[PDB]
RNA sequence: GCUUGAGUCUCGUAGAGGGGGGUAGAAUUCCAGGUGUAGCGGUGAAAUGCGUAGAGAUCUGGAGGAAUACCGGUGGCGAAGGCGGCCCCCUGGACGAAGACUGACGCUCAGGUGCGAAAGCGUGGGGAGCAAACAGGAUUAGAUACCCUGGUAGUCCACGCCGUAAACGAUGUCGACUUGGAGGUUGUGCCCUUGAGGCGUGGCUUCCGGAGCUAACGCGUUAAGUCGACCGCCUGGGGAGUA
């Protein structure tokens, strides 16, 4: 079980799709093995540059301690999904608490 | 890279007791486990020369421990090469 | 003086961009440790966090760019 | 870089502040380096030569230029 | 003879020549003037005086358009920019704001080899 | 794995052969075979219409399904087969109901792998999807040019197609020749590239190898008389003429595409 | 037998150490379109070149390839070659703390094996920019050069070969001992963190200097000082690192 921070930006009009998506991925995590520590939804805010002809993406942050398998298939699920414009997964040391 | 789980299971299968960790047959078992794991690693990638230089360092270190163990006491040395699965 | 030695932050994180806005220039370039007095491990961490924040569009690359 | 000249501001003030912006950012030095390819030999030799000049006049500043002439 | 109030001035200054082009804010140009367009050939093309004269000719190139104010973008190094924007209001304008829009690679492409003389 | 052969003969000296050990040694699946008589290049008038064809080994046609119409039902890859009608290997696939079929073999494939076509399936290699469910930048093969047609493009060994753009109903692909072509987004495509990319490195060694591939010798038109070819004639190796086909059409550069109805589908022709 | 050399384990740390896979942004070129028009480019000056078949400028968009501004450092890591966006996967080493454990397991190494910049070679791709060869314009007494405008291999990738460099701190490896100062980088302990502190102790590194050494220049605790172990190498210049 390794700790990973997962930050993605989802589309402006696909901000309405965010919560069940989240639980789907939590069904990917907690249904397989893992544990969600922080799940902090930033919501829509302004990019510094127009990624894909558009500003104002909807940011989601997820800190999660999980094995490598589930996050491999989660990265494959993040890639071919057309709702997210960018995703970033990092291996941190521990799990964190505060915003 | 030989997790502590594996180092403990080696050291309490080859050792005088649990806190004994620097005996030579323990060290030969440790280097054997890491050499086998890296034989896993170099099936792929084929061109990691720096990781190979670390591997060849630990191969030569195991060979010098083995020649010392043969020169010192052959009774546990022949048991070590029968048990640990190597020839020389 | 180095404030990052004062608060003792173990890993600077990109998610706070107020300090990251403080440590870049108005053109968006990272500001050298010669003038901020930042101690060098925090300078490396700070540049790494600034690039990680640029990738996530919490910071610009250049000030101009369309 | 980005300058926005707002209400109640003269002309040459704004022009000098734009020149200050260009000298803060160092855009002309970064264009002047990119006109010709300097080899990595020339880069490292320029770095070392400028550094030895820098500190070799600096330690002369610190103790050699502190004793009187007349 | 189409009218529009405000536009953008682009002063592309190289080391050999300065080109002033006054556009609208949608990028579409209205007319241009160079440091070689009137006289001023060769060594006298690189001087700041040539860039001042280029701004003065692009000032009359938009006499039909009636431009009240314009933001001035500046590109490239060389003896262009400051004399040009100083002559730009001397020919009669209100320069709204100034940008330096010169391209800087992030080590993108290899430059040509250094000259020996 | 390509192997160069030991030079124990000249005809052995210049041979590189490629040997795939994962192929099935034995008789192919007999319900999927039919006979394949040879022509010699002769049409129904009995005359040679394509030169340099004749002879070779007898071979049987393997019915390789190109269409991939069974959707949703998964299928397990049993074994890869040699195919004498193709540049690529084929794969015997076993659907869950019990049907067996022959498909093209993609690059990453093995025994016991699961594949399935359909709109629902996956983005692994071997799965066939219509080209609305495939990301831009992907690598497809066995591309149809009409919906339900079967698959005309990118189906020999090592060959693939990149997806460049999707303009609504149409998908702009980049073919293996460097062309850009628009296809409808309704027609199916299999993911991956076609396997056996080592096919290029065999060098055949000798005249008998080309002779049992079914290829008859090619006489140069300079070596003939002027009644036979426009190049022919001359006392001792004269050419003096522009290079032409045997029927007097200029070769070495002159274009020969006159379709005029399929030009709307072309974006950028081959360079 | 012993623990002092050499190693093993527990805990952390910093790192352009390496291999595989993604991805972002700036820029160059090209293509398509919009505005608009007579110059652009280049130079010491020119011309070749591009341009009224609509360039250069400018904006929207696309496509590619390569390299990763700022940070950036007489900074770091690596045996050396070398390594610079960001993320993930696999993986090597070095260092620090307090302990424990084996108990001389060590040092060096002819032949041997491995790695080894760039250029080059083979096969298969890729090809933006740069660019040997090449062409044209100049300069010139001439100019098969420098300067300009182009431009192919090559540079890039995969897998093999080559095995050389001013591969250089022109300084073999290992160990011992011998005044100081200013720094940098990375651990760590103690005291009141009583305040951006002090007093310590480890590793690596940069400069200046003392004795001593040296032909001198300089080196100087990271020695070219004082010693020990092993290895490689030299014996006037050219012919020749050639036959």
């Amino acid at each position: 079980m390794r700790h990973y921070e997962i930050v993605f930006m989802v589309h402006p009009d696909q901000s309405e799709q965010v919560p069940g998506m989240i639980e789907r991925y939590t069904a990917a995590i907690t249904g397989a093995e893992g544990k969600i520590h922080r799940l902090e939804d930033w919501g829509r805010r302004q990019l510094a540059y127009p990624i894909n002809k558009l500003h104002k993406a909807h940011y989601v942050l997820m800190n999660v301690e999980a094995p490598q398998e589930v996050i491999d298939e989660l990265e494959t699920t993040f890639r071919f999904n057309d709702a997210v414009i960018r995703s970033m997964v990092m291996r941190t040391k521990h799990a964190v608490t505060e915003a | 890279s030989l997790s502590t789980e594996a180092t403990a299971k080696i050291v309490s299968e080859f050792g005088r007791d649990a806190n004994d960790t620097g005996s030579t047959e323990v060290q030969v078992a440790l280097l054997t486990a890491q050499i086998n794991h890296l034989q896993g690693h170099f099936a792929e990638h084929k061109k990691d020369h720096h990781s190979r230089r670390g591997l060849l360092r630990m191969v030569s270190q195991r060979r010098k421990l083995l020649d010392y163990l043969k020169r010192k006491d052959v009774a546990r040395y022949t048991q070590l090469i029968e048990r640990l699965g190597l020839r020389r | 003086f180095c404030r990052f030695t004062a608060e003792g932050v173990q890993e600077i994180d990109y998610k706070d961009i107020a300090t990251l806005k403080n440590y870049i220039t108005e053109s968006g370039k990272i500001v050298p440790s010669r003038i901020t007095g930042t101690r060098a491990k925090y300078q490396r961490q700070l540049a790494r966090a600034i690039k990680r924040a640029r990738y996530l569009s919490l910071l610009p690359y250049t000030d101009r760019h369309q | 870089p980005v300058i926005k000249v707002r209400e109640n501001e003269p002309f040459d003030v704004a022009l000098r502040r734009f020149k200050r912006s260009c000298e803060k950012a160092g855009v002309l030095a970064e264009v002047r380096r990119r006109e010709f390819y300097e080899k990595p030999t020339t880069e490292r030799k320029r770095a070392k030569a400028s550094a030895v000049k820098r500190h070799a006049k600096k330690l002369a500043r610190e103790n050699a230029r502190r004793t009187r002439l007349y | 003879r189409k009218q529009v109030s405000d536009g953008v001035a682009h002063i592309h200054a190289s080391f050999n020549n300065t080109i002033v082009t006054i556009t609208d804010r949608q990028g579409n140009a209205l007319g241009w003037a160079t440091a070689g367009g009137s006289g001023f050939r060769g060594s006298r093309k690189s001087t700041p005086f040539a860039a001042q004269v280029a701004a003065e000719r692009c000032a009359d190139a938009v006499k039909e358009y009636g431009i009240k104010n314009l933001e001035v973008m500046v590109k490239g190094p060389g003896p262009g920019r400051e004399s040009t924007i100083r002559a730009l209001n001397a020919a009669g304008f209100r320069i709204t704001n100034i940008t330096d829009v010169t391209p800087i690679p992030h080590n993108g492409c290899r430059p040509p080899k250094k000259r020996r003389v | 794995a390509v192997v160069k052969c030991k030079p124990t003969s000249p005809g052995r000296r210049h041979v590189v052969k490629v040997v795939n050990p994962e192929l099935h040694k034995g008789k192919p699946f007999a319900p999927l075979l039919e006979k394949n008589s040879k022509s010699g290049g002769r049409n129904n008038n009995g005359r040679i219409t394509t030169r340099h064809i004749g002879g070779g080994h007898k071979q049987a046609y393997r019915i390789v399904d190109f269409k991939r119409n069974k959707d949703g039902i998964p299928a397990v890859v049993e074994r890869l087969e040699y195919d004498p009608n193709r540049s690529a290997n084929i794969a015997l696939v076993l659907y869950k109901d019990g049907e067996r079929r022959y498909i093209l073999a993609p690059k990453g494939l093995k025994a016991g792998d699961q594949i399935q076509s359909g709109v629902d399936a996956a983005i692994k290699p071997g799965n066939t999807l219509p080209m609305r469910n495939i990301p831009v930048g992907s690598t497809v093969h066995n591309v149809e040019m009409k919906p339900g047609k079967g698959g005309q493009l990118a189906r020999s060994a090592g060959t693939y197609v990149q997806i460049v753009a999707r303009d609504g109903a149409y998908v702009t692909l980049r073919l293996r020749s460097g062309e850009m072509r628009k296809v409808e987004a309704d027609c199916r495509a299999t993911l991956g590239e076609v396997g056996n990319a080592e096919h290029m490195l065999r060098v055949l060694g000798k005249a008998g190898a080309a002779r049992w591939r079914g290829v008859r010798p090619t006489v140069r038109g300079t070596a003939m008389n002027p009644v036979d070819h426009p190049h022919g004639g001359g006392e001792g190796r004269n050419f003096g003429k522009h290079p032409v086909t045997p029927w007097g059409v200029q070769t070495k550069g002159k274009k020969t595409r006159s379709n005029k109805r399929t030009d709307k589908f072309i974006v950028r022709r081959r360079s």
